[PDB]
RNA sequence: CGCACGGAGGCGAAGAACCACAGAUUUCCGAAUGAGAAUCUCUAACAAUUGCUUCGCGCAAUGAGGAACCCCGAGAACUGAAACAUCUCAGUAUCGGGAGGAACAGAAAACGCAACGUGAUGUCGUUAGUAACCGCGAGUGAACGCGAUACAGCCCAAAC
RNA sequence: ACUCGUACGGUCACUGAAUCCUGCCCAGUGCAGGUAUCUGAACACCUCGUACAAGAGGACGAAGGACCUGUCAACGGCGGG
RNA sequence: GCUUUACUGCAGGCUGUCGCUGAGGACUCUCACUCCGGGAGGAGGACACCGAUAGCCGGGCA
């Protein structure tokens, strides 16, 4: 039958209706007063967490990040940068907020590696994401048959090289066919036209 | 000006590098110190 | 808190937890929010326990309404780890279920009643 | 062109900042839980660099030493009181309500508890007019009717040092010295005496702004100079 | 008994020189980490940030370097268009972050020679200056397929 | 930043000690204020259109503008017959 | 380099609208949110702030 999990999930399908609506209105007040990276004992969205790879083990950390909202905060132009080149309040950046989050998080934890992240709400001027990080040095995880992969030296700073799932989903790598000619196998490998 | 202990050791070394190529090297090599620094004409770091 | 709609008197809770310990040592019980859930869905639940000190509240939010559309009676427990120890576990639990009591059916019966009276 | 002087200002560089390190105190209303059992005695009457007005040094019943904005009158040896029950004499401080209508007050709080905001200049003074269980209308030195929460504390009497504005500086030197102790750049070069590249009014083969001086409120910094959103100009008419 | 053929002297048949490997020693500054400092000084140090935790720095991690390569971000102008704004130069130069001996990609919500067809991924040859774009100007410009290289497929979440 | 500041303040401009004075002009331009009426984008909204969408018309209508007033120690003007 | 009622744009100010945003064409409210207060608590209040968009102005700038 339905798993208790499928309930948490089925609820966040519309974080603005019912109990969850009352929760967020409350939590946020507390959230809005927390740092920019708060570690938390348990994931707010359990289904999602586990689903994304979470495990109630040793070395599996969760942290809620809070990034300022908006689009782009771009200066005008020092020298003589023409019209098509005067970006300031009408353009946005090529990296989505969740990626910014994942990064700030991994920095706060200079030894942990990003596993994944999820949204947990957003008031009128900031977005919150919980990021699942992992200690590649705790044997507790070095042994785990489902997570020991995140230990390869070539997984170091995996988030800063866009290896997160959201990382890849942003580098235009979702589709295996049409419209991904300039993305895969690498944006840089494609003279950045993706 | 006041010189520190290091600033001194250095100035010391620098003064020493200012010696001539010992007579014997001339012979042992059958034939010039390209680093002769004069207190007036040249200039040391710091 | 958001899933709680009535406070269960210190005394009443005690009884509930007391009954639970003999429930494991007689009939049967489910330990864990997930196990508790299915039981309510399968109907094989007579009395379900839900901790009040849970966070994220997500985990349990559903219980109160799912048990109401399944008749199954339920009771709140101020603290999480007590329910865990009351179900005989090293690490506290957020929700437990009394799957067919045992030499407690008399109590359960009343407790379930005592709460109905508690609105 | 280049940024104009007004734009350089904002940057907050030395030249533009005020010699704060040479300033005495942030004159604010002492605090009392409530009641009124607070009153010290005037120990000194000093000169505050930041305002060119006099400021009294008061010592309280508890042994607290703090400078207070000196209203005309307050001499040394005198005792002033602070609180809701504080006697209604020149120098003492108490919420607007407790103050009898038609009485000149200075150093008036905008938000009850801020510590004084209005009327603090030399010889200036506010006037308490209307009283209510809600609002306490006060006429400020500019002649404006400022409705205030009766809980806003104020001091009784005009700010000492009045009339300073009545004697002409006579010479730049004097002006120079005053300025040297204020967050102000000096002297003042006229916009029209500058190069086009330096100011909206610069350039030309003779001084004269090449535009009407009254500028739109919406003007952007760098362009907003001369008569800002003037509702009119000239003396007559 | 270095470059480096001198003087004096010394070492080597106790097998030196010399070479390969492994080891010892390895001052101070230096990521530089007890604190400060133009390589020195002052009175026990994983400083700072983290994970685990006997909650004790007890056990661990990070930091910085490297010719270029690689990956993720930020992102010009000269110039071309015989001027010039879109366009071009060009996602080039330059900057910020990060990994490895290779990186990235990768086992289809694919393809669509529409089929009774193919069957992860890079890459090379071609497809092709084709389709497509574009003050439809100057210019820009793929893919499926094919021939090759190499080939290798798997693990969770949930149900129980 | 101004600001340990508060209209006897400080900001932005002009003229340039004292003394005697500082005329007329608000049409244009600027600034400011008002405004029946008119004009005035997008969203939501009505009608039609499309099994949806592109779309057609309507409706309401902000600042702004029209329009009206104030202002020249505001840009400036002070002729011909 | 500089100017402007040259061309084209951008900051920026003004304004409508959408989100933040809640309870009962004019209104009440308090609970988010903002400000004052050491605090208790006070003021303000779904406005303001901020994200987005739309119209006007826009040599301050390119
Ligand atoms: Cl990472
Ligand atoms: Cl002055
Ligand atoms: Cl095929
Ligand atoms: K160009
Ligand atoms: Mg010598
Ligand atoms: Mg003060
Ligand atoms: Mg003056
Ligand atoms: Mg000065
Ligand atoms: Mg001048
Ligand atoms: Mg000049
Ligand atoms: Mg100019
Ligand atoms: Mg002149
Ligand atoms: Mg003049
Ligand atoms: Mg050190
Ligand atoms: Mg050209
Ligand atoms: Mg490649
Ligand atoms: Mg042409
Ligand atoms: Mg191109
Ligand atoms: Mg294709
Ligand atoms: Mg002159
Ligand atoms: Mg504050
Ligand atoms: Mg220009
Ligand atoms: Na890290
Ligand atoms: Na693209
Ligand atoms: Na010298
Ligand atoms: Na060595
Ligand atoms: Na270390
Ligand atoms: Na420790
Ligand atoms: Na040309
Ligand atoms: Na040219
Ligand atoms: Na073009
Ligand atoms: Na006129
Ligand atoms: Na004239
Ligand atoms: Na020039
Ligand atoms: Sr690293
Ligand atoms: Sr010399
Ligand atoms: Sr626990
Ligand atoms: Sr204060
Ligand atoms: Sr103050
Ligand atoms: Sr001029
Ligand atoms: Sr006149
Ligand atoms: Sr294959
Ligand atoms: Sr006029």
């Amino acid at each position: 039958a339905r798993s208790a999990y499928s309930y948490i999930r089925d609820a966040w399908k519309n974080p603005g209706d019912g109990q969850l609506a009352e929760l967020q209105w409350q939590r946020q007040q507390e959230w809005r007063n927390e740092g920019a990276v708060e570690r938390i004992e348990r994931p707010t969205r359990l289904d999602k967490a586990r689903s994304q790879g979470y495990k109630a083990k040793q070395g599996v950390i969760v942290a809620r990040v809070s990034v300022r909202k908006g689009s782009a905060r771009k200066r005008r132009h020092k020298a003589g940068r023409r019209s098509k080149r005067q970006g300031v309040t009408r353009i946005t950046r090529r990296k989505d907020i969740q990626r910014v989050a994942e990064e700030r998080a991994s920095r706060t934890f200079p030894n942990l590696r990003v596993l994944n992240s999820y949204s947990v709400g957003q008031d009128g001027r900031q977005k919150w994401h919980e990021v699942i990080l992992i200690d590649p040095n705790h044997p507790a995880i070095q042994n785990d048959d489902d997570l020991s992969w995140i230990c390869a030296d070539d997984q170091a700073d995996r988030v800063f090289r866009g290896l997160t799932g959201a990382g890849r989903r942003n580098r235009g790598l979702s589709g295996k066919g049409k419209g991904s000619e300039k993305t895969r196998p690498s944006l840089r490998s494609n003279g950045g036209k993706g | 000006g006041k010189k520190s202990k290091a600033t001194k050791k250095r100035l010391a070394k620098l003064d020493n590098q200012n010696s001539r190529v010992p007579a014997w090297v001339m012979l042992k090599t059958d034939r010039r110190n390209h680093k002769r620094r004069h207190w007036r004409r040249n200039d040391t770091d710091e | 808190p958001v899933y709680v709609d009535f406070d269960v008197p210190a005394d009443l809770e005690d009884d509930a937890l007391e009954a639970l310990e003999v429930a494991r040592d007689t009939g049967a019980v489910k330990k864990g929010t997930n196990e508790t859930t299915k039981s309510i869905e399968r109907g094989s639940a007579e009395l379900v326990f839900v901790a009040e000190d849970v966070q994220p509240e997500e985990i349990v939010m559903h219980i109160p309404e799912l048990a109401d559309e399944k008749g199954v009676p339920f009771i709140f427990v101020e603290q999480q780890d007590d329910l865990g120890h009351a179900a005989g576990l090293e690490v506290g639990s957020a929700a437990a279920a009394v799957t067919d009591a045992g030499e407690a059916d008399a109590d359960v019966e009343d407790i379930a009643d005592k709460v109905e009276e508690l609105r | 062109g280049r940024r104009i002087q007004g734009q350089r200002r904002g940057r907050g560089t030395s030249t533009f900042r005020a010699p704060s390190h040479r300033y005495k105190a942030d004159l604010e209303h002492r605090k009392v839980e409530d009641g009124d059992v607070i009153a010290g005695t005037v120990v000194d009457i000093e000169h505050d660099p930041a305002r060119s007005a006099p400021v009294a040094a008061v010592e309280f019943e508890d042994g607290d030493r703090r400078l207070i904005l000196a209203p005309e009158g307050v001499g040394v040896g005198d005792e002033l009181q602070v609180g809701v029950s504080a006697e209604i004499a020149p120098g003492n401080t108490l919420p607007l309500a407790e103050i009898p209508e038609g009485v000149p007050v200075c150093n008036v709080e905008s938000s009850p508890g801020d510590g004084g905001k209005f009327a603090r200049a030399s010889g200036v003074n506010a006037q308490l007019l209307t009283h209510d269980r809600n609002v306490a209308v006060v006429k400020l030195p500019s002649g404006e009717m400022k409705r205030l929460d009766p809980q806003c504390r104020a001091t009784i009497g005009v700010v000492a040092g009045g009339g300073r504005t009545d004697k002409p500086f006579v010479k730049a030197g004097n002006k120079h010295h005053k300025m040297k102790a204020r967050g102000t750049k000096w002297p003042n070069v006229r916009g029209v005496a500058m190069n086009a590249v330096d100011h909206p009014f610069g350039g030309g083969g003779r001084q004269h702004p090449g535009k009407p001086k009254s500028i739109s409120r919406n003007a952007p910094p760098g362009r907003k100079v001369g008569d800002i959103a003037s509702k009119r100009t000239g003396r007559g008419g």
